């Protein structure tokens, strides 16, 4: 310190000003990243690759701060992330833009516990209203446009413009297929991009898409005992000679022949072990292969370990090299077990589907990962935002609407507060229109048209911006009277899990 | 490299504020609390004054040395610690102003002591001899954790706490090292502090469904061997002898169907049915055919257990240990009136709860299983120990600076010498005390002379312990609000400002060498 | 422009304030010592008078402003506590800088001072007896009154002809003293020495042997215009211009000479009597030596050179007419001098002006070979008289020695004023700035300050005994014993420019530059 002393990146300046802007710059990242937008933010991989995403998580996994204060917080998003779809690139700006109200409230200069807790007191408050804020709920989770009105959200709330068929063919993707009444899955749901056709192309193929190649003649059986190996043929020759290839001359003739009936053995000992499908994560042997043809065992010539994943999830499976004749371990689960051509790519398929292990596998066609990974963005959260597991959401207003309702209501509860704890309950209200001012960007206006509007609308639970030409003039679209609405669940989250960091990581002056 | 005398007290007292000022709220609600990603260059997140020093990696020889007679404190109460930092550079300040002016770096030191003394009889003047109730101790319970959390989080705490040690007044042990057992568990919110009188068990059995709600609870925790393995094993273990891995292949699973029988014939025994249930934990593998065997049986038959845990569940249910299961009386193995075997994520953590003569009660916590569920955890446990000084003292005295002023009183009120000479010690002395409230009160609020002049004119009028109101700046009867210094804690703190401050007075030279 | 803002605009202000102030820490009592100076003028002003070296030569301050204000009047009000009113603000300051170094009010802080000052003006109006006029009485007061203000052999060497000077007064009215002040200055043999001399004395005389020596019965002729001229009012004038001019002008002087003599010889002879009473003309230019052997036959006395400031006290000690000629004059225009005496110490001719009709003044004749000797002894006289008249101009006094000082600090009770703390924390600052006093006493001798003035509190906090540092030794005593007192003026007013000047610093919240 002033000493040699002790450990700190924050304080003083860092505490007050620094961590406020390390609270600030990434939050001014998501502003357009959440909400209806044109936004659009480029990324590169540690593999270097070019891509571009209104999602945090991604950027926010490559992202490293000395800070906590940019740091710790994101975990919360993730923490949404981990109920719920987007509504998590809504998190940390709503964080971060309520945070910086109180580093003026440090120009004034109120203490954190006065800072503190109006927030927190007006987190109830929000929480309070934000059943009021109820103004529909999810009827059928097994209609489509019953969950489309959402889907669109999360994806809107990702970007703007191919919303809808997207929360068409998702729940076209049939998220109808589960109850989701407490038993939803994502496991037996997924999202597999077929490099092909178009994304208007891309479909759902419930039961297991694997765009991996099927390999030789198709399952033994549909309901396939599963062979699921890192390596189940490595080769079973070693060529290590005089030469390495003949010096006793014979003695190279007995193993190129006698390893492929070995691979014979290992292949008729998966016909023996029983699999009535074996998974090579690594190679296919091609003699084992047209034994494992003449043994009419479906294969995957190569298997991502991602595929052995969810092969060895949810088959029950377990990927191993295997030197031996195979044993079944993995044995099966899917009781339809096919081969599908979508964007007319072999698609290795497992369908058991009970409504139960119903696996509805959404298969991306596209030519292009990185328009279907942005993609997949939304949709990875819109099948989340959907996945509630309240077959009643709550539907709130989606797209924002609900921010003004409690703008007005808890500031002007706010207003009746008294003391210093005021400004923190009146501050609080005061943290919606940052979206309503970060969209209202992208849509074109300034947010005091919109604010004034959007207050001037007063209570709606409808009246609400994005990226649009409602979003600009109006300070008026339909965030609840349009289709586009929200489960009141992740708002609860929203609000709740971003409030706690706010006041929770000013605190912290280490 | 050296600094003289003044030059040397210097680098001492100068150290002292900055590192001393980051405690100013350590201490009751209003303690805010601080984030190492830096102490060994990881996220973290602490309150308390002597954990904070040794989690930082703290380069100053006064950041240093303090630690280590703080972590006296904190080993003691592990709380005011929290605290005592704040008085001791205070009083680093008050000595240096004689010498400021001049004076005898002795003699301020020198002048100390009878005041160290005279308030620490002012301790015994002040100190609030109390009857413990589990609510006395639920709001010394909450006085420690409003130190560490939010008051709300001290609630949920404040709880399993009194309960905790509750078993352990019937024990008559003062301290506690048992029921001090705590769990954390996968969880969304950290908020989840749960209170089992028994264990809980780690490890789950590899194989499920063998008695997954173990009503009674017979449990001989066992070392034993049921794997000892089943196929080739020699000793137990592959070998160079063929010879001997030749006779030693059967014996295996005949010496573990052996110890499955001796389970078997000790379930039947131990219960004759499935209905009450009934508990094996090896401290090693068990086969799962044994387990097969055992889990048909009514057994939930446990492996690789923690030799600890071992003790928890040979002590707090009574259970007992062999080699091997052979038969033993129903009884003859340790009980929890129920066992809960629960899974919240993946893995089943076994409550063997209500353990027969608990001398150890479990406190789970659920949480998002971050620093976050640490900070919690740590919170609580010394707050334990502070509650656990509530045992040990009959008096236990309110905090929020209710005690400072009317012990900085005396000594001030009067020269408790007489003397200049001890008053220099004494108002230099004397002095520090007020630092806690005075901040506190300002931390959360207005300056400290109006909260001092009215704590004092309303102790002055009073004489009744009024204390901060620690987020307002107001103060409160602090005895009533529940703020509570243990006559165990802030004696303790007191010797300890004043026993390091006085030699560290004392170094006239440091020279860097070694 | 340069804008100072905040406790930036605070610091150079109580900076430059308490720092220069510690500076002078050195004085104060006998205890203290001279403080060096050396003016533009090169002179050597090696003094404890704390109004002197403030005005003379000052490190520049903005600071060194108000400063020089306050103890401006501290001199003029009492002639002492200027050596006093420098080490009360800082002391005040540094620990009221304090609160506001904690960040509390130079507002607040301000009106604790202000409160706290009237129980200690309470308590000097409480501590206070009435000290009698009788010399003694004031003896110890001037032999106190120059200790603070000067060395004591410095301080003890006047008290005598001190209190002298304030004995002789008419029942004036002054806290000081204005006419008792005749300064004669002398190069001498001892370097402190001063003779007092009753009444007026002329700077030079005229000496002649016919001229008579003391002149108890002395018509007073104050004169003017000299023998130059031939009975003029006005002074005429001189061609020296041309050699020549030179030659015929100083002849004709002899009958201007000659006029006045004359004139002067036989306004002898109408008043006198021939010879028959003594007479004086004091001839306030030079005599010239035909009237200086002609008015000496005559038994007039002539007196070189009086001063027009001679002249004043002149005709007022023979109760008599000034006259600015030579000349024949009404007889109630001459002053009649119950004594004209002239002395001749070494060169000058101290003409003794005695048993004046107005013992108004009286004459201390300043002694020293040495300038800052001659300077500085002088300067000791001119402030004590000042001091030591208030103890004759008050029948009231009150206690030096810092017997009163550590009582109201006792008495003071801080938490008394329980309004705030803008009264209980500025009577903190208070109490401080009181004991200034013992603690430079205490301070400049061994110990402590503290260590002394801690029995001081702890001495009389065995209250009714009234302790402070004994002047000299820094270590307890008991200023009412031996009479060692400061002027009911000196500790009374002391407190008022205190108190202002350190709050004016805490109502400067900006310095523009």
């Amino acid at each position: 310190m002033l000493k040699e002393g002790a450990k700190h990146f924050s304080g003083l300046e860092e505490a007050v000003y620094r961590n406020i802007q390390a609270c600030k710059e990434l939050a001014q990242t998501t502003r357009t990243a959440y909400g209806p937008n044109g936004m659009n933010k480029m990324v590169i991989n540690h593999l270097e690759k070019l891509f571009v995403t209104n999602d945090a998580a991604t950027i926010l996994r490559e992202l490293e701060v000395q800070h906590p204060a940019a740091k710790m917080i994101v975990m919360a998003s993730h923490m949404q992330e981990q109920e719920v779809g987007d509504g998590t690139n809504f998190v940390l700006v709503f964080a971060g833009a309520l945070l910086e109200l109180a580093e003026e409230l440090l120009r004034i200069g109120l203490s954190v516990s006065e800072v503190i807790e109006g927030y927190e007191i007006a987190c109830r408050k929000a929480h309070e209203i934000l059943p009021n804020l109820v103004c529909c709920s999810a009827k059928n989770l097994r209609d489509i446009d019953e969950v489309s009105s959402l889907l669109r959200t999360s994806i809107m709330s990702k970007q703007y413009g191919n919303e809808v068929f997207l929360a068409k063919l998702i729940a076209q993707a049939c998220v109808s297929i589960f109850p989701d009444s407490g038993h939803f899955n994502v496991d037996n749901i997924r999202v597999c991009k077929i490099l092909g056709s178009g994304i208007s192309s891309s479909s759902v193929l419930h039961g297991m898409v694997f765009k991996k190649e099927t390999e030789g003649d198709v399952t033994s059986v549909k309901d396939a005992k599963i062979a699921v190996y890192s390596c189940p043929f490595d080769g079973m020759i070693t060529e290590t000679k005089g030469t390495v290839l003949i010096k006793t001359a014979e003695e190279l003739m007995n193993f190129s022949k006698g390893e492929e009936n070995l691979m014979d053995a290992q292949v008729k000992a998966i016909a023996d072990t029983g699999a009535n499908v074996v998974v090579t994560g690594g190679k296919v042997a091609d003699m084992a292969l047209h034994y494992a043809n003449k043994y009419n065992i479906m294969l995957v010539r190569l298997n991502s370990k991602w595929d052995l994943r969810r092969l060895c999830k949810t088959v029950g499976a377990t990927a191993l090299p295997r030197l031996t004749p195979p044993v079944l371990e993995e044995m099966g689960h899917c009781d339809s077990v096919y081969l599908s051509e979508v964007g007319d790519t072999q698609v290795v398929v497992f369908k058991h589907e009970k409504e139960d292990g119903a696996i509805s596998t959404i298969v991306l066609r596209g030519s292009t990962d990185n328009l279907m990974d942005d993609i997949e963005r939304a949709v990875d959260d819109g099948v989340n935002t959907f996945k509630v597991l309240t077959r009643d959401k709550r539907l709130v207003p989606g797209g924002g609407a609900t921010e003004i309702e409690l703008a007005k209501q808890i500031t002007s509860y706010g207003e009746t507060c008294p003391g210093l704890e005021q400004y923190a309950i009146k501050k609080f209200a005061e943290a919606f229109e940052a979206i309503p001012r970060a969209l209202a960007e992208n849509s074109g206006v300034k947010a005091n048209e919109v604010i004034s509007k959007l207050y001037a609308v007063h209570q709606e639970g409808n009246k609400n911006v994005g990226l649009d030409i409602e979003a600009e003039v109006p300070a008026v679209k339909d965030m609840l009277e349009a289709g586009i609405l929200d489960t009141y669940l992740g708002k609860y989250w929203a609000i709740k899990l971003a409030t706690n960091a706010a006041v929770t990581v000013l605190r912290v002056d280490q | 490299e050296v600094a003289r005398a003044q030059a040397a007290l210097a680098v001492n007292i100068s150290a002292a504020r900055g590192l001393q000022d980051v405690l100013r709220t350590n201490l009751g609600p209003k303690g805010t609390m601080k984030m190492l990603v830096s102490g060994a260059g990881d996220i973290k997140l602490t309150k308390d004054g002597n954990v904070l020093l040794h989690e930082m990696q703290i380069q100053h020889p006064t950041a240093s040395l303090i630690a280590k007679v703080a972590t006296a404190q904190d080993d003691i109460t592990g709380d005011g610690t929290t605290s005592n930092v704040l008085i001791i550079g205070e009083l680093l300040k008050q000595a240096d102003l004689y010498i400021s002016e001049g004076l005898h770096p002795r003699i301020i030191t020198e002048g100390f002591e009878a005041a160290k003394e005279k308030a620490l009889q002012f301790l015994e003047e002040v100190k609030v001899s109390r009857e413990m109730d589990r609510e006395t101790l639920i709001d010394v319970a909450r006085t420690s954790l409003r130190t560490k959390v939010h008051a709300e989080l001290a609630d949920v705490l404040t709880e399993a706490v009194v309960d905790s040690i509750l078993a352990i007044k019937k024990q008559d042990e003062p301290i506690d090292l048992f029921m001090i057992e705590i769990m954390e568990m996968k969880h969304k919110s950290e908020t989840d502090t749960s209170l089992i009188r028994g264990l809980v068990l780690d490890h789950g059995a590899r194989h499920p469904d063998m008695k997954k709600r173990v009503e009674d609870a017979y449990i001989l925790t066992c070392n034993v061997s049921l794997e000892y393995e089943k196929t080739e094993v020699n000793s137990g273990f592959f070998y160079k002898s063929a010879e001997e891995r030749e006779k030693l292949v059967k014996a295996e699973r005949k010496f573990i169907e052996d110890r499955v029988k001796k389970i078997i014939e000790l379930k039947r025994k131990v219960c004759g049915d499935s209905d009450k249930g009934f508990v094996v934990i090896n401290q090693k593998g068990i086969d799962p055919f044994s387990l097969d065997a055992l889990s048909k049986e009514g057994i939930v038959a446990l492996r690789r257990a923690k030799r600890r845990n071992m003790e928890r569940l040979t002590l707090a249910c009574g259970g007992v240990a062999l080699n091997s299961f052979d038969d033993l009386s129903p009884d003859c193995l340790g009980h929890a009136g129920l066992v809960y075997e629960y899974t919240l994520g993946e893995e089943k953590f076994t409550f063997i709860e209500k353990c027969n003569n608990p001398r150890s009660v479990t406190l789970l916590i659920k949480g998002p299983n971050k620093h976050t569920l640490t900070q919690i955890k740590d919170a609580v446990r010394d707050g334990l120990r502070a509650v656990k000084n509530a045992i040990d003292d009959g008096c236990v005295v309110p905090g929020a600076g209710a005690v400072e002023v009317a012990m900085a009183e005396a000594l001030i009120k009067h020269k408790p010498s007489v003397k200049g000479r001890a008053q220099l010690g004494v108002q230099a002395f004397a002095d520090a005390l007020l630092i806690i409230p005075k901040v506190l009160a300002q931390n959360s609020g207005f300056d400290l002379q109006e909260t001092l002049v009215k704590i004092q004119a309303e102790h002055s009028e009073s004489g009744q312990l009024v204390g901060v109101d620690l987020n307002t700046g107001e103060p409160m009867v602090a005895a009533e609000v529940g703020v509570w210094d243990n006559y165990c804690v802030k004696k303790q703190l007191l010797h300890s400002c004043t026993v390091i401050a006085t030699n560290i007075l004392l170094v006239d030279e440091i020279m860097r060498a070694g």
